[PDB]
Formats: C-alpha cells, structure tokens, sequence
C-alpha cells in the first residue's frame, strides 16, 4: 500500500 | 541532465527447440531518458503482437523494460531486436544467437 | 529478507498536454500493481493473481493515493524547471521510489525514500530516516522545506510501521508465490574464438528469487578480474536467468569451474566442462 | 502575515452577492474554506491543492471558489440566503499541518431593519465590595445590538487591559422567544481597591459593533446603525 | 460520522488530567491533530501524531491506537486557561484535507482556595436609578442558573484572572427593569452557598 505523503518539492 | 546509451538482450523465455512454443524476449536496460523505440524483427521485417513490461528503474535511477512476443523457431528463421533512443545516431540491431 | 519498493516516473511532454505517469509496486522481484496516466482505466490495476483478492476499499484507496501522488509531481515538474531556470520546450524526468526491508523475522530493517531529477539524485531520506541528502543547491531549497514541516517524522511512521505492515500483509497472502524459491537450472556451453582459445559460458535458468552469484575459478582461484557478467534479465514468466563467460586456452577447459549461490540451493554448485 | 481573511464582519440582505478573500505568503499549495455552526463544528466547503485547482468539500452547495493565484483562494456568494450566516475560516498547509485565518462573521438577514448598535454602560464598584475584600469590580453591559457582530474591551488610561478581565463568551438574546431577539453582553474588571480609589486612574468599556456599510441603503426615521464604537468610562474616586 | 468526538462540556478541576478522545472510520488514515480554539478565535494546533503510541509536548500528550481508531489529547496540571473547545482532525486514506470533529468544550474548573460568596449592587458611573447585581467569590461547586423570571437577565459564570496577585474569582452579574427586582432576589432561581454575604 502507498504512502500519503502530500510534500511537493 | 545525464543520457545513458540502452544494454541489450535477445534471449527466448525457455530453452529453444524448433517447431516447439516459447517466447522471444528483448530487455532493454540502463538507458535515460525513458523514452526508447524496440521492435523485434522476424527475418528483418517488424513483428506486430510485441508486448512490453510496465516501465520501471533501478538502484542507479537507469530504465529497463522487457519487450516479448510468443514464437515458435524453425532451423531457418532469423530474429533480432532493434532499438532506436536519444543516445544512438543509427538504429542497433541485436540478432537473437539461440547457441550462446 | 524481504522488500516492498514503489516506483513512479513522471515525464513532461512539452505541447502534448500533461506529463506521463507510470507507478510500479513490487513485493521482492514479483510485480504487484501498475498505475499509466496513459491506460482507459485510470486505476491502480493488479499484476500479480494474489493482490486481487483485495476488496473495493483496497482498490479505490490506493486508485485515490496514486492520482494523488501524480497531481503532485505535475506541480513539482513546475517547481524543478523554476529551480534550474528552464524552459517548458524541454521534456524533464522525475523519478521517485519509497520502500522498506524486513528480516527473516519480518522486522523492520530499513525504509527509502528518493527522488532523481533527469536521471540525478535530487533528494534522499538518509538511512538514519531523520535527515535529507540534498545533491545540488535546489535541493537544499526542498530541504529545508522539509525541515521546517517536518516531513521525515510523518515519513519515518509509513516507512517504519505502515509499509512494514502492507508487506507482512502481501508476504502472507500471496505466500504460494512470494515465499518460493526456483533453484536454478544450470548448464555449460563451449565455443571456439580461436585455435588456440575458447568461451565457457556457465548458464543459469528459471529462478526466483532475481539475486545469484555466478563466479569463475581456475584452480580454485577466483577469475573476477576475466569474467564477463550479464545483467540478470526476466524470462517473462517470474523467473530470471543469468550467465558469466570465460575465455580459456583451448586443451585447458577443466583447469575451470563455475560456482552458483542462490538462496534455492542447500549448497553452492561446481560446474566443470564435460566433452 | 501568515494567512488573512477580509472581510472580518458582514451583513448581507437575503440575494446579495460576496467574495470572502483568503490570502497566506507561506507558498502553501494547499487552501481550504470551511464555514462553523454551533452543533455541526468545522464543515469544508471547497479546498484547493494548487494554483487554477479547486475540489468539492463535505458542503459545497452554495458557494463557489477559484484559485488564479497560489496566493490566495476566494470564496464566492452569489445570492445570500439566511442558512449561509456562519463564522467562516480559511487556512492553508504546506503537508497537512493546518494554519487557520482569524475568522469572517457574516449574518444574511431578509430585512436590514433589525440591525441595532449597542447602548454601553459603565457599574462602579461597590463600597461593600471595596471594604469586604479590598477589591474593585468594574461591570460593562453592551444592550440592545443586533446582530451579534460585537467585539468588547477594557481601557485603563488609554491602554487595553486583559488581566483582571472576564467578557462573557456569548450574549443573552434579551427576547428568548423571539427569531430577531437583540442581545446583551456582560464584561467584568477587577482591580485592587486602591487602584479604583485613585481619581487619576480612567476605566473606558468599549465596545466594536459591526453592522451596515456606508454603502447600504436605509430609509428609517433613528440613525443608520453602522460599524461604529460606543464607549462609557469611570474615574477613580475616593 | 467520520470522526467522532463527545460534545462535552468536560469538566475537571484545576490541577486533574483531562482526557480529550476521537475516534475515526477510515482504517488507513496516516495524519491525527488536535487543534484549540477558544471562544470566538480561530483553531490553533496543539498536536499531530503519524506512528501508533504516544508522542509528549509540555502538559500535552497524544496517543494514537490505529487497531481500535482511537486518538486521545492528554491534558496534565490542566489550569483555568485550557478551557476551550478541542477539535480532532483526521486526513482519511488518499485525502488531501483534514476531516474535523464537532469538538468537545474543556471547563477548568479554578481552585477557590477562600470563597467569599458575596451579592453586591454596583451603580451607573452616568447619574442614574439603574444598578446590576453582581453574584462573585464562590467556588466552583456552585451552579448559577439563568433566570426563572423573564424581564430579569443573569449571566453564566465567568473566570477572571488577576495575574499579577495569581487570583482568580467566579462572577455572574443580573439586572432587570420590574420594581420588584432587588440583589437580595436575584439568584434565587438557583441554589447559592448557605453564608453568602449579602448587604444594602
């Protein structure tokens, strides 16, 4: 399952 | 903006024996950018039914993708794979060697 | 050991509208899912029989969490070309990977996250999983960021604990296919270069999992430096296949031996030449 | 700045229109408007991941948003109705720690002729108090103000106080029974007793009311009840 | 329905834990908050948590449980100035915004080490018969009720803190139009303590 990290560069 | 120049192997899925099923496989591999044209080629004319793998990378952020078609060899037919990227100024073509 | 890795590719197409994105999961060396922006489904999809027991929930979650992660690297396609001073003309290439390893025990043993930029590193969660290796000054901008929001902890709790529990998950329903092993079927081939030299090529076949060592002695002694190695390629059907060749004088082949470790077999195997 | 809201107060008639400014120099990509109601607590109404991008929210209906800039997200009001009064906040995020704007108190009223500003009046201490515990009580009542747009302080020689203060956290509705009952507010300071005894020594309440703009209409007879201050004060006496 | 709390109000003395709680339906959820908001503010954040177990921050404690869906804010030495409402916030699996609770209201209760129950009358600084009654100084056992009259208006009680002395007292303040009100009548409607003072 994928993580739900929302951090653009 | 780094470019890697495409690796190349023509290799069938199982051990060939003529007149009897198996696949024809063409991995390319450690090239950059993505984008890479690979056709396999029965007696130099472009097979139709070739699948290929979902593109992915590895360690060293390279690309590599697995392009196959079912085929069944005879003693007489020839076959290779040519692969055409950014990096190559001519098209290389790789002839499938079943004794290797 | 085990792994869990995903891997996303994100290409600007500059006048042919918005950029490719392409997202692999694998459990070890098997294939599990697939996302293409390009694909009619505009779904993760399953490429392995075991992730398709997975009910709706799974499915439309995960759906949400890749077109999620694809809205954010159409925006930071946009960020980069702003950080390097570059044109929309160009096609630029991110690539991004997450995962984690556990040990035999299916404990944690440690978690990635990595991004490259047109085929560079840009920026790596360092194995302490509490700092950043920025390679350039425009990382070191991102890194910063992810400093003052505090990033690597939210990212330290999927890493350490989520990822871990998604791979035990898969490890135990797809076990028939992810806790084999195929030892592999090897043997010998002999080719004449010249009259006075000849190639042994030591062959191995149909086996899973993808790491092997394939070494050359002769007289007991390792050949590392007159060997060449293949990358170890997929035959297509789950299985992989690697070789490593020798060139010998001709009269000298059984001065050789090939060695194979692989963790399907008990012992390492010693090929030698058979006329 | 961190992230802004205007306005801070508004009265509508049921059909006008508004825009609700959310700005924040943070260069966050993430925006969201949510309205809150006693009962319901915080809503959604629309959120934005990025500049020329917005998404439904839990309560869409009703309002619309746009996002041209990465700075600021608006919230539109085409035609007001009465279940749109509600505290409004914006916020924005980097990940998903949310940062909250200060809140926009908008009331839609069918009739404008509602609206009253607050009479204030100052209660002295008592000498009770004074001899019983040596400690000075100040009482503000804010009467008589509709809506309940009011903002309530304390001035001690021309400088707000905090310390020694207690505002009520809502008003009475001075008619329970009624839809437009205007409302009261009660506000206490204490200071020492011989601080109050000081003749020196200036207490003002005042009170912020938020009501029409100079831009409403009003045809009555009494004073358009307009965003105004009303004050009463006390001196120090011994 | 996605993310419950328990309105409240919780009450807990000065000096006692209180323990905030949150349940959410969305299994995968991988971002818990606690925001504060006082009374006509905006919410502010206290704490978020990502990793099953509890994480510290001053007097704050949260603690995650993902196997029950079950988020908690500690509150330790809880004081007058924690009185608030605590909104639980949730970010569901794929979600790019937080899902809030309706909140639950916290009352500190202040330690009213030497009640002086008192009703006092104070007059209008501007010369006039109008006058409130002002209920102060009881501790916080005692529960002033709003008014069982109708011309006759009375507050809910209210904290003040005069910080530089460290004292607090409790205040509820009443006034009507009738004749007929007095302070002596005032607080009748509920149950005041038995020696409170009351002058003239």
């Amino acid at each position: 399952g994928l993580y739900d990290g929302m951090e653009h560069l | 903006m780094i470019q890697r120049t495409p690796k190349i192997q023509v290799y069938s899925r199982h051990p060939a024996e003529n007149g009897k099923s198996n696949f024809l496989n063409c991995y390319v591999s450690g090239f950059h950018p993505s984008d890479i044209e690979v056709d396999l080629l029965k007696n130099g004319e472009r097979i139709e039914k070739v699948e290929h793998s979902d593109l992915s990378f590895s360690k060293d952020w390279s690309f590599y993708l697995l392009y196959y078609t079912e085929f069944t060899p005879t003693e007489k037919d020839e076959y290779a794979c040519r692969v055409n990227h950014v990096t190559l100024s001519q098209p290389k073509i790789v002839k499938w060697d079943r004794d290797m | 050991s085990h792994s869990m890795r995903y891997f996303f590719t994100s290409v600007s197409r500059p006048g042919r509208g918005e950029p490719r994105f392409i997202a692999v999961g694998y459990v070890d060396d098997t294939q599990f899912v697939r996302f293409d922006s390009d694909a009619a489904s505009q779904r993760m999809e399953p490429r392995a029989p075991w992730i398709e027991q997975e009910g709706p929930e799974y499915w439309d979650g995960e759906t949400r969490k890749v077109k999620a992660h694809s809205q954010t690297h159409r925006v930071d396609l946009g960020t980069l070309r702003g950080y390097y001073n570059q044109s929309e003309a160009g096609s630029h290439t991110v690539q991004r990977m997450y995962g984690c390893d556990v040990g035999s025990d299916w404990r944690f043993l440690r978690g990635y996250h990595q991004y490259a930029y047109d085929g560079k590193d840009y920026i790596a969660l360092k194995e302490d999983l509490r700092s950043w290796t920025a390679a350039d000054m425009a990382a070191q901008t991102t890194k910063h960021k992810w400093e003052a929001a505090h990033v690597a902890e939210q990212l330290r709790a999927y890493l350490e604990g989520t990822c871990v529990e998604w791979l035990r998950r898969y490890l135990e329903n797809g076990k028939e296919t992810l806790q084999r092993t195929d030892a592999p079927k090897t043997h010998m081939t002999h080719h004449a270069v010249s009259d006075h030299e000849a190639t042994l090529r030591c062959w191995a076949l149909s086996f899973y999992p993808a790491e092997i060592t394939l070494t050359w002695q002769r007289d007991g002694e390792d050949q590392t430096q007159d060997t060449e190695l293949v990358e170890t390629r997929p035959a297509g059907d789950g299985t992989f296949q690697k070789w490593a060749a020798v060139v010998v004088p001709s009269g000298q082949e059984q001065r050789y031996t090939c060695h194979v470790q692989h963790e399907g077999l008990p012992k390492p195997l010693t090929l030698r030449w058979e006329p | 700045a961190g992230v802004t809201q205007t306005p801070k107060f508004r009265v509508l008639k049921t059909g006008q229109s508004m825009t609700l400014l959310c700005a924040q120099d943070m260069n966050h990509e993430y925006m969201y408007w949510y309205r809150q109601d006693p009962g319901m607590g915080l809503r959604l109404i629309h959120y934005s991941v990025g500049e020329g991008t917005t998404a439904k929210g839990e309560v869409p209906d009703g309002y619309n948003v746009s996002r041209l800039k990465k700075q600021n997200f608006l919230l539109g009001l085409e035609s007001a109705a009465p279940s749109q009064t509600s505290v409004y906040f914006c916020a924005s995020s980097f990940t998903d720690t949310q940062y909250f704007g200060p809140g926009t108190r908008l009331t839609v009223l069918e009739d404008l002729k509602n609206v009253f500003p607050p009479e204030v009046a100052v209660f002295e201490p008592s000498e009770a108090e004074i001899s019983h515990t040596q400690k000075a009580t100040l009482v503000c009542l804010a009467t008589g103000f509709y809506p309940d747009h009011v903002e309530l302080s304390w001035w001690v020689n021309g400088k707000e106080v905090h310390s020694g203060v207690c505002t009520d956290p809502q008003p009475l509705k001075e008619q329970p029974a009624l839809n437009d009952s205007r409302y009261a507010l009660s506000s206490r300071l204490r200071v020492s007793a011989t601080f109050w005894q000081d003749p020196r020594n200036h207490f003002r309440c005042q009170v912020q009311f938020y009501g029409l703009s100079e831009n409403d209409e009003w045809t009555q007879d009494r004073a358009k009840p307009v965003t105004q201050i009303v004050s009463a004060e006390a001196w120090g006496r011994a | 329905k996605e993310v419950e709390q328990n309105s409240g109000p919780l009450s807990v003395p000065e000096g006692a834990i209180a323990s905030l709680n949150c349940t959410y339906s969305d299994r995968g959820s991988q971002s818990f908050f606690w925001y504060r908001q006082y009374s006509g503010k905006s919410p502010e954040l206290i704490m978020s948590i990502y990793s099953n177990g509890d994480k510290e921050d001053g007097r704050f404690t949260a603690q995650l449980n993902k196997a029950s869906q079950y988020v908690s804010l500690l509150i330790r030495d809880s004081q007058p100035s924690d009185s608030a409402t605590y909104l639980c916030a949730v970010r569901g699996t794929g979600r790019r915004a937080l899902t809030f609770g309706s909140g639950t209201r916290l009352q500190v209760q202040p330690n009213i080490q030497n009640p002086d129950p008192a009703v006092y009358q104070l007059r209008d600084s501007k010369s006039s018969d109008k006058s409130v009654c002002l209920f102060t100084d009881f501790d916080s056992q005692t529960n002033v009720s709003q008014s069982k009259d109708s011309d006759v208006y009375i507050t809910d009680k209210c904290v003040l803190d005069m910080r530089s002395m460290d004292f607090k007292s409790n205040s509820a303040v009443a006034w009507s139009n009738k004749s007929d009100f007095a302070c002596a009548n005032a607080f009748n409607n509920s149950i005041i303590p038995e020696d409170t003072f009351f002058p003239s």
